[PDB]
């Protein structure tokens, strides 16, 4: 369920990312999506951001110091 | 002491909750070491202190109420608690959903009806969704169908 989301990031297709790998028993442990939330934020790809927001990816503890340091090194 | 030892719980006196035996105090003979202690005679009642609130670590941000209650408790006390001390008004509909917890398999048409109709009946009449509290199965479908609507 991490490799499928890694692939779905590159597909640029939301309904496939929703239709199978978010309809089964998804093990929450929301720290999984941080490496995927970062890729979605960088690529922009703004639509996956909302999709991850329905799945409990709270931004208040997602944004760490090192995560933002890495984000600012990947500007356009 | 139970004849059948549990898996890694061989030190269990037929209940083995938290001790070498099934007791939260001294395992005294009590002047009678009655084999196969009756639950009515052995088990007693202590006042509760395990009440309060819970917040899930990182999964959510809201607060949830919880109360540990005895096996035998008058429903008037529980209702008075949830009305006065919990700030819950009288409901309009009481729907109780129950189903398979550990081994549940569902078809997509089955999943859609929970995704839609239960939410529609819950959000109009202001019903009271009462069910079992666990992390598996139809109650998980109910939980996801109630969080995604909110």
């Amino acid at each position: 369920w991490d490799h499928q989301l890694k692939l779905a990031v590159a597909w640029n297709r939301v309904d496939i990312a929703r239709s199978e790998i978010f309809m089964d028993e998804w093990q929450w442990k929301p720290s999984d999506l941080h490496p995927t939330m970062t890729a979605a934020l960088i690529s922009n790809k703004p639509e996956f951001v909302k999709l991850f927001l329905e799945n409990g990816v709270q931004l208040k503890e997602f944004v760490t110091w090192d995560t933002l340091l890495y984000l600012y090194e990947n500007l356009d | 002491e139970s004849s059948k030892l549990s898996d890694a719980g061989k030190v269990v006196c037929q209940c083995g909750y938290t001790h070498e035996q099934h007791l939260e105090e001294a395992t005294k003979p009590h002047t009678f070491q009655g084999t196969q202690w009756d639950p009515k005679k052995h088990v007693q009642e202590m006042p509760t202190d395990a009440f309060g609130d819970i917040v899930f670590t990182g999964l959510s941000q809201k607060v949830k109420k919880y109360v540990r209650v005895s096996q035998d408790t008058p429903s008037s006390v529980i209702y008075h608690l949830m009305t006065q001390h919990w700030g819950l008004d009288v409901p309009n509909l009481l729907i109780s959903v129950t189903g398979g917890a550990k081994n549940f398999n569902m078809k997509p048409r089955l999943k859609s009806i929970f995704r839609r109709g239960l939410v529609k009946v819950a959000q109009t009449t202001g019903a009271w969704i009462i069910t079992g509290g666990s992390h598996t199965g139809v109650m998980k479908q109910v939980g996801e169908a109630v969080r995604d609507f909110s």
